[PDB]
């Protein structure tokens, strides 16, 4: 027939909170180094054309990734204009995809042990829809 | 127990509840275009490669994306005439859960729910399956 | 990412429609993107892109910074080459999904690799609204007075662009029919 | 050189009018520069500068990129501090020479080094058109919705800016009289 | 009385040919290196506040400089809006200021021994007024 | 001859002609402001420091700028009442030429011309004076 | 049984001419830019552990690569200590491996159209054994 | 002719001559170790993965390297007892030529020669096969 | 690539044998490599590597710069961790091929991931000449006076390394038997 | 007669604590940024030929500097081989030169408000002679 | 009091004590060279420019360096024959203290001590003199 | 700072003693510095410097890294030019102060600016131990086999260095007498 269909559970989000995620992680990498071990690899190091930029965070033994999609398909609630995110923890070629409500608790196991200048990059702050609620 | 208690997490873990609230699914595709033409574009996209398809959860900002494997799982028209069935497995919160559902090819309004997958739940792993319960069970 | 303008010694190095122009792999474009936000005044955008290929680097800027619902856009490219046969396979799917963009590649030169892969690739790009044309003396000077550090000195043509127009135009009706 | 906007965790780190704000040497400004070209429509400019001091870094951008004769400009700064006593000695001579600029420092905080060198330095700046004021709740939210990546979430005040206004305003009529 | 008055013969020019001089010299320094030995020192390495940027060109034994002024005084012919240039050849603390028609002939002694992509940075092309002629 | 032949360059070198075409000079200062106020601002600027003054050549894009020496030469009002005399030396094309001229303090329209300077023409240099005639005389 | 055996015709060479190849290509990329379009990708962008560094040269339509091996196996003539090279021209996922005597003639089709300071990077100069002859 | 004339390049192109000068091959492996132990290490390396094997041309600085395909082609012991046969195809100068040869498992001194491959010479390509004769035939 | 020495505030941050040391992914080594060229005098090499993992970054420097035939080498590492189970799968094959290297990992700390993958991985490394030991007070001060910017101030021990020695040594005879 | 004699009270030190001062300040500037506002200007931005490198630390209103000398004159206690330091706080062209025992207390007014990894750069640790005591 | 109480700091501040412990000074110059030649090199260096001179405190790692002013203060031979007197002012801990002392031109072993300077102690400053007592008196 | 060696296409670009060599301002040197620490074995240093001028960049490396009391040093430069007349005014004062250095500029080319400022500048450098010579065929090949990536291929002379030697040597006894 044809090929198979590799799934990733992509949380569709806005245009704007993506461009505050790309400004907090780039804050907490270079000029402030609270969590500096996050290898933000760029565009054309990927094979999937709908990938903007992975955020490879090596979390102890193996890497959690947070990737950004663009131009998928238009959403239901009049702003979801084809740009989403699918968090994914891989363990030496064994891939799983995780809860956003647990992923920020999973950075919490390494970052960090403690009006904030600035707030820490939490993916739960990212993936909350400003239109359904 | 290692497979029956994350079987029991589908009984208990409320993010598996929120995923499986028997909820509707809808193909939100070419929505700015008028309603009649897009079922053709949906039907053209389903069985060829080189494209993706979306399935919103109709209540949340969650979606299911079927990328081609060059970038079990099937998208097909051969089940019923004028209706497509969807099924695909995934590894969500470390455990193997399969997502399946139907969608009306004429309305583009359907129903889908993911149930826990028991068959290749022997095909998980030995200890690096538990590596997410070096994080899920092992909180710190 | 959108470069605002360009110095004229690369304008002549890239946007001259001759047979000297086969010796690199780089491409350029100039857009002129007119937003129409409903119940709001018409704004403008303008700039030049270069190299990831260039006409996809438009779309990664397009779908990530400027885009907003309930709008209508009149995108107008001005490309050296045509879009590449893989590039047509990733831009034509965009305005398939977004029907509010009246994109228009009025390019300058055609593509050197004359094969089947670009023949229907420029055709399959075209049934969605992408009015492919060839830019001419009305448009080369429009690229001159809107994208080039032109000294506020008038446009310098090269004599022969009017008949580099038609025999390059004739390679569009060859593929469009 | 003109930075377009700013994230709100440095907006609160710099543009809060309190007594915690003595512990650095950096300054910020937000301009809102309205060109009036004669027999031509009114355009706009907008952006933020930082650190060469900041309010001179405006002028090196001003006199080198945007400026053009037969125009009238309504520059409107929004500064954390006041301009520095040497900075007033190099900005006040500018709008002395150019009379088409209606510059207006409606700043937020006054200057910590309370001495004679800044007393007439802000006065000698002021007889040329530089309407020095203090920005308030009409203007902090105007800085919020025009210069801050504000999530498209409404303005968060800190309760006490209305009475940090007056006792900082009173240090202007102290020096202006 | 007061101090003395250090003169430099400043050729006032436009806003635009300054910003094509800053784009040809920055072309012929970094990405093309036809004349790469031109140390373009930046703003705050100077003591005179009306200096934009010197162009220190070491010309064999000693350095010729070409400096850029901003906000001097408004000119006579309705574009000379306070931005000028004064070319100056110094020899081990002995300063002279030179003809623009000879200065391009003086770069010619070192650069270069030979529709051009791009034209070479010639100061005579800079200092010609587009309003008197 | 080393001093008398660049004395003879003022006789011959036509860029010294173009500089010294007996031409008018004008204080183009605060030109957008009205005509009466600027002679005050000119008179305020002449004898204090911390400022510059311009003198256009009225036919070309050439100007003379008097920066303060913290950044022979004099700017003064004491010569005549309501008129300022200007004089300053410089080293133009390697040779010591002094520029002098008068300017009407009320019209701001005057006359100035540079003549070759012979007095400190002994104060030139020995061989690094000729270093510009390792470029002027020595062309290549 | 087991997997297949992907071949590449690897010309084994010395230690020293590798470290004059890595100094001529790095000469003709950065500080001199006679042939500047040669993307020298680094170590850990590869999947084969016996790869030092590919030299991706985009040659018009498709890329020629020249890769460097280390620690393969010891050679026959008392210097070939496990470091070799296999030139390979790929065309949109169609790979061939080419003659060194023709490869320098194949850079010649693009570079360059003309005691030299310095000589051009020619792979025939690389792959000549200093021990058999 | 497109396949028979690069068949004829094996007749003519002297770099295919220099490759196929019926020449000897030798496993130069653990040469600093003594002669008896290395045939064990050769035999241990031949049929497992995770390793490479070398084959020098015994006259030149040319070698054949069998990387595992995770980084037609076979390395096997099952042909004869105490002797391994080798065969692998490649695409050398754009054309599909297969390399094959034998090697004595006890001496580590053998014989190998590559012959032109005709079977999957239909499996070449259509025009991008000729893309190397946009460089080989098309010189410039 | 071979860093010559190291400041002591990272010597204590990495080469202390305690249970605080689980909170990063970085590794260090100090080599002491003694060439023996035949019919030639004995030279020396010395230096520190860090992060591609570190003990492979030795070998890419080793097999590309220093190496030469008809020699004998006495390599002596001094590693924080053990080599990683994949790192043992790519260093043990090296001295399998080269028999003139008497490599000796007298490391400091063992490896936190206690599993089967490192048990025989350190064993399969060891039958080729790699005399794995644990460095002690004779060797910590040897690392101090040869690799550390030690102020030419004598060695500071932490009291407990002698009994962090034995219970970490006992995890080697556990895997080697 | 001749010129005057500009004095600076130069504390002569060793070779080694200079090259641990240049490694702690370069630690606390770039990779760790505990006190990142210390403009370490390089060699040839000076007029005195016996200057290695100033450490301009802007301390609130005005800058404290700490400069490094090399090749002055040989010392008395068999290691002071011509390399010294003179700490100097200037206030808008008014220069003073300060106690090392007070200078570390003067960085303390700004840096920092609190076995350390690493210790903070204290000039009292620098200027203590390892030979007289 | 602003000048008399840092006059009183010379009475009290023990770093002014440690500087002024009436201690010996010595020209440690060309010490590897023999003892007789260096007094010539000292005498050659004292009155010409383009060089520095050192004066150790003979107990500490403190030294006094006389750089030329191109990089009150005098170095001279004219006071006594075969002996040089030294005097120079400085601004140490914010206050104007002058350093003076003698040194035997034949032994290169002398005596020097700094005393507080009262004459140009009116030439200090007005408020930015006190800017170091925005740090010395004002501790925090 | 000490560069170890150099590729031969800049060896010929700088260390050839001809009349083509007037067209740049850069200089090179090769040192060969032999420490003699008393009651300790003789070590060695070796390397190349380039551009702050080059022969002062030796001394900033010399007086800051390697130097130590109770030693004797045999420094041996190999310079393209002579040291510059200002460079002699800052290197000759060094070995005036340090008498344990037997520095020896056996340079290759003399200096183009033939004036009085370099005449006694090379003389005043010379009464301290600086044995100025001209390097020859014994020393060009010594620079070849110790500083040049020479392919382990034998030395290539240019025919004429033996008589570029003497007429450049004769310009040393001209200034030394
Ligand atoms: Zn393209
Ligand atoms: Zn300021
Ligand atoms: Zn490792
Ligand atoms: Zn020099």
């Amino acid at each position: 027939m044809e090929n198979r269909w590799q799934v990733m559970i992509v949380w569709q989000v806005d245009r704007m909170r993506i461009n505050t995620w790309k400004r907090l992680v780039k804050h907490h990498m270079y000029i402030s180094r609270k969590a500096k071990d996050w290898f933000y690899r760029h565009h054309y190091e990927s094979t999937n054309p709908k990938i903007s930029s992975e955020v490879h965070i090596p979390l102890g033994d193996a890497k959690l990734v947070i990737t950004t999609y663009w131009g998928l398909h238009t959403g239901e609630r009049d702003w979801h204009l084809g740009q989403g995110v699918s968090i994914e923890w891989r363990k030496k070629r064994y891939s799983t995809q995780v809860d956003p409500d647990l992923a920020d608790q999973l950075i919490h196991l390494h970052y960090f042990d403690e009006q904030i200048k600035p707030p820490l990059p939490s993916v739960r702050k990212l993936t909350e829809d400003r239109w359904n609620k | 127990r290692v497979v029956p208690d994350q079987r029991s997490k589908f009984e208990n873990e409320e993010f598996f509840r929120k995923l499986s609230r028997e909820c509707e699914i809808k193909y939100t595709g070419f929505r700015d275009r008028p309603h009649e033409e897009r079922q053709a574009r949906f039907q053209n996209a389903c069985r060829d490669g080189r494209s993706e398809i979306a399935f919103v959860a109709t209540g949340t900002n969650l979606s299911l994306q079927f990328f081609p494997a060059s970038w079990r799982e099937y998208v097909d028209l051969e089940r019923e005439a004028g209706k497509v069935y969807l099924k695909a497995p995934m590894i969500l919160n470390g455990v193997c859960v399969i997502w399946k559902g139907w969608i009306d090819l004429q309305r583009l309004d359907g129903m889908g729910c993911l149930e826990f997958d028991e068959e290749r739940a022997q095909q998980e792993d030995a200890l690096a399956q538990q590596a997410f319960e070096e994080a899920r069970r092992r909180t710190r | 990412n959108p470069m605002e303008a360009m110095d004229p010694h690369i304008f002549y190095f890239h946007f001259k429609n001759l047979r000297k122009a086969y010796g690199r792999n780089e491409s350029w474009l100039c857009f002129t993107m007119e937003v129409v936000k409903h119940h709001s005044p018409v704004s403008w955008k303008r700039g030049v892109f270069r190299n990831r290929h260039a006409e996809r680097c438009f779309l990664s800027w397009f779908c990530d910074d400027i885009l907003s619902p309930n709008t209508n856009y009149e995108v107008t490219w001005y490309t050296s080459w045509s879009p590449c046969p893989e590039c047509a396979g990733e831009v034509a799917e965009f305005l398939a999904r977004h029907s509010n963009v009246n994109l228009t590649i009025k390019t300058a030169r055609l593509y050197y690799f004359k094969d089947t892969d670009a023949a229907e690739g420029l055709r399959s790009l075209s049934q969605e609204g992408a009015s492919v044309e060839i830019m001419g003396y009305k448009d080369f000077k429009y690229c001159w007075e809107n994208f080039v550090y032109n000294d506020d000195e008038p446009f310098k043509p090269w004599d022969g662009l009017d008949y580099n127009f038609l025999d390059l135009d004739s390679k569009l009706q060859e593929i469009l029919e």
